[PDB]
C-alpha cells in the first residue's frame, strides 16, 4: 500500500575540513512520490537545496537525491530531515563522515 | 558491453489541486539524459546530459509533442483506473510506466520491456515475446481486452525493435567517452572500535560507474551475508556511485576478514583487508 | 527518443 523512505546522508567526496564538497541526502524505496526533504546546518534549514528529477527503481519505488555545495569544518554539524505520509514525525538522520 | 535505454513516467492525481502532474525521465544505462515535467513553466523535453545537447530543434519539438499527448492519455487512464477499482474521486492515485530496450555489444536487441504500475503495484506488462500481455488482476484484464482489441502490442513491439534500438545506438555513439567508460571503485577499509572487545570494519567503494557492484565480507573465506550491514548503492552527484559494507568483528580477529569487490571497471576483483 | 502509443488509454 505505502512504502517508507530509506535515507542516507553523505558527502560527494570523503570530507576534508576547509575543502569545498557536496552534502547529499538520498531518499529511496518510497511510495507515494510526495516527500519533503530538508538539509540542516547546525539544526537550521539550508536555503536553495537542489534535487534530482523524480525517478524510480524496477520495484516501482521512487528515489531522489537532494544536494548542496558546502565546506565542512570540525565544528559544523549537518543532517537530513525527511517528511512522508508513512511518517508520523519528521525523520532526522545526522551526517556522520564515517558513513 | 550490454546497454539499455529506459523511460520512466510518473502521473499523479491530486484532486482539488489541478490536473495530474506527468513527469518523464529518460536514461541510457545509469545516465539520465532527458526530462519532461507538465508542472514546468513552459513544459518541454530538456537535456540532462552533455551528449544529447547536439540534438536539433526538431528533436526537442517532436519529443515535447509526444510527452504532451502522453500526459493527456495518462489522465484518461487515471480516470478509467479509478473506475475499475470503484475508487472515490477524492483520493490521489499514481500511474507509473517503464519501457525500453536492452542491446548487446553489437547493438542487437536482447530484450524489450513495456509495463505499468498503479498505486505502486504491478498492473500490466508486455510479455518478453512483445506480442501478449500479463494482467495482475481483473481491472488490468479490462486494459488487456482493450489493448488486444486495438492490437496495441504491435505498435509497442515496433518501437522496441525499431526506434528504441536505433536511438540507443545513436546515443551510445554520441556519448561514447562516458557511456562506454567504466570507472572502477576507489576502495579503502576503515576500523572503528565499538567497545573494548568489538570493532566495525567498513569496506568502501567510491567513484564507480555503472552502479552495478558486488561488495562482500568473508571471515576465514566464508561469506558473511547475514552479519554484513550493506547500504543501498547511492549516487554521488557527479555521475558516479558509492557503496559500503560493514561487519562487527571481535578485537584481535581483524586479519581473518577480507572484503571482496567486483565491478566492471576492475581488471580483476579486489581482495582488501584492514591495513593498520 | 520516447514511444508513441495507440492513444486509446488503459
Ligand atoms: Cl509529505
Ligand atoms: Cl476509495
Ligand atoms: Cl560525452
Ligand atoms: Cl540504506
Ligand atoms: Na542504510
Ligand atoms: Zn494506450
Amino acid at each position: 500500500i505505502q512504502r517508507t523512505p530509506k535515507i542516507q546522508v553523505y558527502s560527494r567526496h570523503p570530507a576534508q575540513n576547509g575543502k569545498s564538497n557536496f552534502l547529499n541526502c538520498y531518499v529511496s524505496g518510497f511510495h507515494p512520490s510526495d516527500i519533503e526533504v530538508d538539509l540542516l546546518k547546525n539544526g537550521e534549514r539550508i536555503e536553495a537545496v537542489e534535487h534530482s528529477d523524480l525517478s524510480f527503481s524496477k520495484d516501482w519505488s521512487f528515489y531522489l537525491l537532494y544536494y548542496t555545495e558546502f565546506t565542512p569544518t570540525e565544528k559544523d554539524e549537518y543532517a537530513c530531515r525527511v517528511n512522508h505520509v508513512t511518517l508520523s514525525q519528521p525523520k532526522i538522520v545526522k551526517w556522520d563522515r564515517d558513513m | 558491453g550490454s546497454h539499455s535505454m529506459r523511460y520512466f513516467y510518473t502521473s499523479v492525481s491530486r484532486p482539488g489541486r489541478g490536473e495530474p502532474r506527468f513527469i518523464s525521465v529518460g536514461y541510457v544505462d545509469d545516465t539520465q539524459f532527458v526530462r519532461f515535467d507538465s508542472d514546468a513553466a513552459s513544459p518541454r523535453e530538456e537535456p540532462r546530459a552533455p551528449w544529447i545537447e547536439q540534438e536539433g530543434p526538431e528533436y526537442w519539438d517532436r519529443n515535447t509533442q509526444i510527452y504532451k499527448a502522453q500526459a493527456q492519455t495518462d489522465r484518461e487512464s487515471l480516470r478509467n483506473l479509478r473506475g475499475y477499482y470503484n475508487q472515490s474521486e477524492a483520493g490521489s492515485h499514481t500511474l507509473q510506466s517503464m519501457y525500453g530496450c536492452d542491446v548487446g555489444p553489437d547493438g542487437r536487441l536482447l530484450r524489450g520491456h513495456d509495463q505499468y504500475a498503479y498505486d505502486g503495484k504491478d498492473y500490466i506488462a508486455l510479455n518478453e515475446d512483445l506480442r501478449s500481455w500479463t494482467a495482475a488482476d481483473t481491472a488490468a484484464q479490462i486494459t488487456q481486452r482493450k489493448w488486444e482489441a486495438a492490437r496495441e502490442a504491435e505498435q509497442r513491439r515496433a518501437y522496441l525493435e525499431g526506434e528504441c534500438v536505433e536511438w540507443l545506438r545513436r546515443y551510445l555513439e554520441n556519448g561514447k567517452d562516458k557511456l562506454e567508460r567504466a570507472d572502477p571503485p576507489k576502495t579503502h577499509v576503515t576500523h572503528h572500535p565499538i567497545s573494548d572487545h568489538e570493532a566495525t570494519l567498513r569496506c568502501w567503494a567510491l567513484g564507480f560507474y555503472p552502479a552495478e557492484i558486488t561488495l562482500t565480507w568473508q571471515r576465514d573465506g566464508e561469506d558473511q551475508t547475514q552479519d554484513t550491514e550493506l547500504v543501498e548503492t547511492r549516487p554521488a552527484g557527479d555521475r558516479t556511485f558509492q557503496k559500503w559494507a560493514a561487519v562487527v568483528v571481535p578485537s584481535g580477529e581483524e586479519q581473518r576478514y577480507t572484503c571482496h569487490v567486483q565491478h566492471e571497471g576492475l581488471p580483476k576483483p579486489l581482495t582488501l583487508r584492514w591495513e593498520p | 527518443t520516447p514511444r508513441v502509443t495507440g492513444g486509446g488509454a488503459m
